[PDB]
């Protein structure tokens, strides 16, 4: 919740068509995380939810903008997923249609905000469809979603999409030397395992993250000539075990790549790591390890509560086989 | 601080009680006799009202501190009895523990119990403090030596006759488990109201009662072989051990002979051994297992674990006893690659 | 909409409900009626559609018929809704509970215009338990001269001392063929504009339902020009309206990896919905596969394609395309399994470059 | 003005299908007094849970006593099988409508019957009951009155928690085999003087899953669409299965590697409405017939016959190997088919693969 | 039931807990008397009816005798569970969860009538802190006139400082041979027909448990109708007798698909769940590759079959072995999806009967 300035060019033609009524009643907004999804649709219900606008933000005195810095008002609605599970209910949506279906209580435009649509029950989704088909004179709506093929097709179809780019890797980088101070090699890197987010890219130093992603790279670099992957077991064992398995992931994918002299590479910022990887493992024995690493950091988060210890022992000595020679490694199911 | 033995604790009391006593160590017999004798000397003195008062993160602080910042008003004293967690005080303890310190007196008996401090825990303001008014008794198991001679001055107070070949049996049997060799001290005695334990009636007794521990099935499994494994794990059923319980228990054995195995010409058994900290007679018997489990199959036998703990945990109900039997048959004969 | 204009007058009208248009029409022809009919099936495949033909034809004047005349004064009204003897009941209102509760209460057992008096009753399986059994006592003691015809998606949601009084019929989704080939129906019958591409696109966006189906080309209608056009209609879907999943067939099958790795990327940038790509790619394999058994196989806007789809047929093992395509389907599977969505495309596509006859080898 | 499904509707534990030891047991403790304050009837969904659950309560409010032998004509024994009894409160825990309903009546327990002797509790699936409901239903057992008795179902007794199923006489009804309701099916039609195909019977007794009801059901529309026979013409197209003659072709089609006529069967079959799915397995399953011919020449079931000179033919012609080939191309192929782009494709492409990779002659190339 | 008939009424009644009935008695004898006493084990050994034997013979008017005479009023109200002096605490219960906390916070230090108050808890390991608490403070400062004694499944589930206040028994579930020679004796005496076999195939159902096998005789003799019969008892005890999964790998690697088919049908007639089957086979295949590596592969049931498998491991190649193992190893992965379970098996042997390496299937 801090407006980034790439949420600017966006947020212009929004209320371009908000002033000139164009705006479109319903409004699906796809972004990576961190890039600001969070701002722009907070930043643009405070312009509809003004008494007196300035012109392109509001006054801060105004009854709505009052009850608004105050959060609770009569016409912004938060449809958060039922506290506890990780999905909406079709009971949270049809409260919240017939609340809209009666008068707004300051006169003026009424605002509804979705967390993550791609959350939601399927019943969930029909629900909310009758509603967009007999719109509220008036009303406002704001949609959400990293991914929104994973949302139903007929309903995708009722909301105006709005691709919320990542900005070009040179501002990304920029802007984050600021916030941060490391080499721009590494900040690359933070970017680009974001898939641009450069809020995400951020957040990847905030913890001591980086550090214990650096810890990754020495073992991996100790173990891949070695062959002693068994090495890693104190890099990965560790309740941050999916995230670290995602990092031996794209390195993994990089030496594959490299095979197929791909350009583009996630971890610049150890580019004689990915070389050597792709020197000692096939472009086979990789996308063997590939997998594994990948169903295996599934069942970590998935899972209720498997050993993570056991797991990963299981994971890292099994890798090992995959490299000695004459062994038939595995192929994907189903 | 007077450090001293069990068996000081008697005479000293004579002397006089006090300020604090702490009992630390992990036999559980040793513990509560050392309790009862402070408590059974205090009782005499007027020290009706008892207390206990558990310390672990999450289990009531506020309450802790305050119910000994009160004094006692009528002066009836009570017992406190402080109860160390488990692995021991960590650093936000050491300071709710220097808070109660300060709540002593001469009417509020302080006790306090857990297992040993380690030399680093024992610098701590609420240790040092009591340093100088306490008692410290440390309560903990005996030696191989001494384990038999324990057993056997136990037994005699017990009005027992205990032989040597049966002491010793006893002994390998429930070794270390001292609540245990006391309990069956005093089972031995109902069967036998004759009081002479000779090694047969001992032997037959101790074999017929037939009781085994997750770790009996694992010191089976260590290449030792697998009838009496299999026999042990289908005797395991009968005490109701749960499964998941004794996968961790061979996991734990089992990523142990990994680490090991994988360090050969990395340092001679011998040092390696000291360094895990487990050797504690399993050496021959672990070595016994390295020498004849290829590093291959020790990795076999870390699959078959894995699926099993998922099957365990993904189905939640498939039956893992099954699994359990053909894994331990994986560490007694050798592998192949379907 | 189209979808009011196009509703069913006539069994004939009717699209794909074929084993339930024989059992009803044989059963009218003969005059077998039982007492009460269910329509069971998921959203938008017919089955409103045809309780109201089955209504029709029990009370056209012309006589109970499986082919309703449609211009007498019953058979107008009951399209109208505005018909006497066709009680339109709707247990999934929250506006109707009392008047869906009362009428059910107090059944009508003589007609006021036509022979029957006709109930429909419209998710049934949402009826409160009192209705259910006030149904029930119907069902077991059958007015003549009235008949129950319901429907409902959740068939097993209702007591089966009523399902079990019921003739029921089971109402199948619709391929997509099936669907695409009514849209284009509608369209030519009605003078609008219309591509093949968005046909297709439009056919299977609406999952089995002709319901929505023409919901989504009135859409197409509203947001584009007035034309059904490709432009418009992957403009509300979300299709990348470019040969993107071609391009990438012809550098995976060339082991291009650079550029098949160069592409996914430019895609990414672009934002698509990885798993929607997997399953051109998966249709573009289809009918190359097609074109090499019957080379008439290349379709209506794939014209556009014509020369490059053909040209991979002619060039790459049959045998091979299966691999590909075998390849890439187990990818849609496992794509949800990978750490991210495009890394699980990542991990397909260079999966298809090795396991390429005459393609990357290993090295020390 | 009569379905099957209603028709038949077991009125007495003599008429219920192969539950033998269940009914047996019911049988006993009806005779002998013997009532436990909590049955619990488990199994798939199809199987008489609730049937037979009735057929309890039909014989314990009876007003010809407690019995295993119900007379049919007593006002209790015809209110009870119409649904409608004071007493015998059916509630459904599944229900997203009932839920207060559901809610207030446990709550509230009517510890004296009205009319019947017993007030009976009939609750489909209470593995499913909230967990506010749940409670009450527990302290109601553990010291229920002498007049309330409950009769539990549910198709998952493993989501239930020991607390609760150690307090009640716990019942599996087992489904039913295929040729169990088959045998069925020409028996009930046999009585009612209706024709039909025994290759039909076996579509209807596979159709419907060990689910009596919906077989009887299943037979229903088959006779409302075959106009008073129950043909394989009038079954096969209900499920939109093929006739083992359009899947024996396709079968045929496909080893003789000559595609247009393939997928020439695959749209002629299109147009009549398929169940791709189906068409799949219907060519298993005559694949597996042709393989278990050529090790035994008496294979063959009965109306094969119609069919019998062709399934004979391939059997001594075509080599187990390449049988066995067909058949695993075939069921990956089923594997792979929510995954295919679309239905009718994924069947497509599962055979021009069994095209291309034709043992004896495949597609060619430059 | 017979579980409630047949409860012990004297040490000699009990069923294998020697080591437990031998120690009590001593102490009985010569009044040697704890104030605790714990009975520990699984379901169904006899942990309560020891319990209430100790209970009966500390209170026998008689005298405090190892030897209950069991005719005095002081014994039968025990045995009716009316007895005032023994205090019945059930820990697992979620309806006496007041009544549990209550009498053990208000302990009645005089009996109203035999020389003992006594108190039997349940479970004891279910208790609230509260109570373990109250208990302990009991068992430290020892009521006369009150006795302990205490059942569970879990004994470290326990406070140490309890456990270590009682005289600890460990009961043993029961060998299946010892739970079997108990079965023919309760019929015999009562009369009802029985099969060797069929009491060995409750011994095996009621996990080392005599509660058990007695209620599972209870229902075979409801469904036998009088009979224990191995078909009424193999009717809900899943058999193993009918079960070829030895006799189909044999008829297998040997080739003759007439036995095969035939095992099959067999095992068909008696409802088997064809996954398990494949199971069996795949889990036996799996250990005669072992014999073939190590000869001490043969474990602790091994024994009837012993020469059969023998047989094969030294009769049949591991190459051949490792084939059949893949064989049905692919066959189990296919089965759900083939059109019928049985099929699915019927087809996974005809397989190994096509790719077997001798007398493979003939072709003209
Ligand atoms: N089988 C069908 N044949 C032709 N048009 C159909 C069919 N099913 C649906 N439609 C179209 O969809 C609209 C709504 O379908 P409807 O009959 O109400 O379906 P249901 O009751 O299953 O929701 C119709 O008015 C019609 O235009
Ligand atoms: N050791 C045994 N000897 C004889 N009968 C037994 C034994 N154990 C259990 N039973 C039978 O099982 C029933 C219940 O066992 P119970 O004594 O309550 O054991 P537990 O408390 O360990 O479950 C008894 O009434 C009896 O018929
Ligand atoms: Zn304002
Ligand atoms: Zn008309
Ligand atoms: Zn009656
Ligand atoms: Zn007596």
């Amino acid at each position: 919740m801090r407006w980034y300035p790439w949420l600017r060019p966006d947020f212009e033609k929004l209320v371009a068509s908000y002033q000139a009524g164009r705006g479109h009643h319903a409004l699906l907004i796809q972004a990576l995380p961190g890039m600001g999804d969070d701002a722009l649709i907070y930043a643009l219900s405070r312009y509809l939810l003004c008494q007196q606008p300035q012109g392109h933000k509001s006054c801060g005195h105004c009854r709505g903008c009052q009850l608004m810095q105050a959060g609770t008002h009569p016409d912004y609605y938060t449809l958060a997923p039922e506290k506890g599970k990780n999905t909406l209910g079709v009971d949270a949506v049809r409260e919240v249609t017939e609340k809209l279906n009666e008068h707004a209580r300051l006169g003026g435009a009424k605002v509804v905000w979705v967390t993550d649509a791609a959350l939601l029950t399927d019943a969930a989704a029909n629900a909310l469809l009758k509603t967009l088909e007999e719109p509220p004179a008036e009303t406002w709506f704001f949609l959400a979603t990293r991914e929104p093929e994973r949302l139903l097709a007929t309903l995708r179809s009722r909301c105006r999409l709005h691709y919320l780019a990542p900005p070009p890797e040179q501002y990304a980088v920029t802007w984050l030397s600021r916030e941060v101070t490391m080499s721009q090699d590494a900040l690359l890197a933070a970017l680009r395992l974001s898939a641009g987010s450069p809020g995400a890219a951020l957040a990847l130093f905030q913890g001591d993250n980086w550090q214990a992603r650096e810890t990754l790279c020495q073992a991996l670099a100790y173990s891949v000539p070695s062959g002693d992957w068994y090495s890693l077991l104190a890099a990965l064992n560790h309740e941050q075990a999916p995230a670290r398995l995602h990092w031996l992931a794209t390195l993994l994918m990089d030496a594959l790549k490299r095979h197929h002299g791909a350009a583009q590479v996630t971890n610049v910022d150890v580019p004689g790591l990915v070389a050597e990887l792709a020197n000692h493992l096939s472009p086979s024995r990789l996308q063997a390890i590939l997998g594994d690493v990948c169903h295996i950091r599934e069942q970590l988060m998935s899972v209720t509560g498997i050993n993570r210890e056991l797991l990963i022992t299981d994971l890292l000595l099994r890798i090992e086989h995959y490299l000695q020679p004459g062994v038939v490694l595995p192929v994907p199911h189903l | 601080m007077i450090r001293l033995y069990p068996e000081q604790l008697r005479a000293q009391l004579n002397e006089g009680l006090r300020a604090a006593y702490l009992l630390l160590g992990n036999d559980p017999l040793l513990l509560q006799e050392s309790q009862d004798a402070v408590r059974q000397v205090a009782a005499a003195q007027g020290f009706e009202e008892h207390h206990t008062f558990s310390i672990d993160p999450n289990t009531d602080w506020n309450a802790i501190f305050s119910l000994c910042q009160a004094m006692s008003l009528f002066a009836s004293r009570q017992t406190l009895l402080l109860l160390l967690p488990e692995n021991g005080p960590n650093a936000a303890i050491n300071e709710q523990l220097l808070t109660l310190t300060g709540l002593l007196h001469d009417d509020l008996l302080l006790i306090v119990r857990g297992n040993k401090l380690s030399k680093a825990q024992e610098n701590a303001a609420w240790f040092t403090a009591l340093a100088n008014r306490s008692v410290q008794v440390t309560c903990q198991t005996p030696e191989q030596a001494q384990l038999p001679r324990w057993v056997a001055a136990r037994a005699k107070q017990l009005n027992l006759e205990l032989d040597d070949a049966a002491n010793q049996v006893l002994c390998y049997c429930y070794e270390g488990n001292l609540l245990a060799l006391a309990q069956a001290l005093e089972r031995l005695s109902l069967l036998w109201p004759d009081g002479k334990l000779t090694l047969p009636r001992v032997e037959q007794a101790v074999n017929d009662a037939a009781h085994f521990t997750p770790f009996h099935w694992v010191d089976a499994l260590l290449m030792g072989k697998s009838k009496r494994a299999l026999h042990i794990l289908q005797q395991l059923r009968l005490e109701g051990s749960e499964p998941v319980i004794l996968l961790r228990t061979l996991q734990r054995e089992l990523l142990l002979l990994v680490n090991l195995k994988r360090q050969s010409a990395h340092t001679p058994l011998r040092a390696l051994f000291d360094k895990h900290r487990v050797w504690q007679n399993r050496r021959g018997m672990m070595g016994e297992a390295l020498n004849r489990l290829s590093q291959t199959q020790l990795r076999q036998a870390v699959q078959l674990l894995t699926r099993t703990e998922l099957t365990l945990k993904q189905d939640y109900g498939q039956s893992v006893w099954a699994e359990l039997e053909g894994l331990s048959l994986l560490l007694c004969h050798k592998p192949l690659a379907d | 909409v189209l979808a009011r204009k196009w509703r069913p007058q006539t069994f004939a009208d009717v699209v794909g409900q074929e084993h339930v248009l024989t059992a009803l029409a044989n059963g009218l022809s003969l005059g077998r009626i039982h007492h009460a009919y269910l329509f069971s099936g998921t959203r938008g495949v017919g089955k409103t559609s045809i309780a109201r033909l089955l209504a029709k034809g029990l009370n056209c004047e012309t006589g109970i018929t499986a082919t309703p005349c449609g211009v007498c004064d019953n058979c107008r009204e009951i399209e109208q809704g505005r018909f006497v003897d066709l009680i339109e009941i709707d247990a999934a209102s929250r506006t109707k509970v009392e008047d869906t509760r009362d009428l059910l209460d107090n059944v009508q057992y003589a007609p006021a215009r036509g022979r029957f008096k006709v109930y429909l009753i419209d998710e049934v399986h949402m009826l409160s338990r009192h209705s259910f059994n006030a149904l029930l006592k119907t069902l077991e003691e059958p007015p003549e001269h009235v008949k129950f015809l319901l429907a409902t998606t959740d068939p097993q949601k209702l007591p089966v001392t009523i399902l079990s009084r019921c003739l029921q019929f089971h109402l199948k989704a619709l391929d997509v063929e099936q669907i695409r080939h009514q849209l284009e129906h509608i369209l030519n019958e009605e003078h609008i504009a219309h591509e093949p591409r968005a046909l297709q696109l439009l056919a299977r966006a609406a999952e089995g339902s002709l319901r929505d189906a023409l919901s989504l080309t009135d859409q197409a209608i509203a947001s584009g020009d007035g034309q059904v056009s490709t432009q418009a209609v992957s403009a509300m879907l979300g299709t990348l309206d470019d040969d993107q999943a071609l391009s990438l067939v012809e550098a995976m099958v060339e082991a291009n990896g650079e550029r098949v790795m160069a592409l996914i990327n430019e895609a990414a940038a672009r934002g698509i919905e990885w798993e929607a790509l997997l399953v051109e790619m998966l249709g573009l394999l289809h009918r190359i596969a097609m074109v090499q058994l019957s080379p008439a196989a290349l379709g209506n806007d794939m014209a556009a394609i014509e020369l490059r789809m053909r040209e991979l047929a002619r060039t790459i093992p049959p045998t091979d395309i299966q691999l590909y395509y075998q390849t890439l389907l187990i990818g849609r599977k496992e794509l949800p399994y990978a750490p991210d969505r495009r890394m699980g495309v990542e991990m397909t596509l260079l999966r298809a470059l090795a396991f390429h006859p005459r393609m990357p080898l290993p090295e020390p």
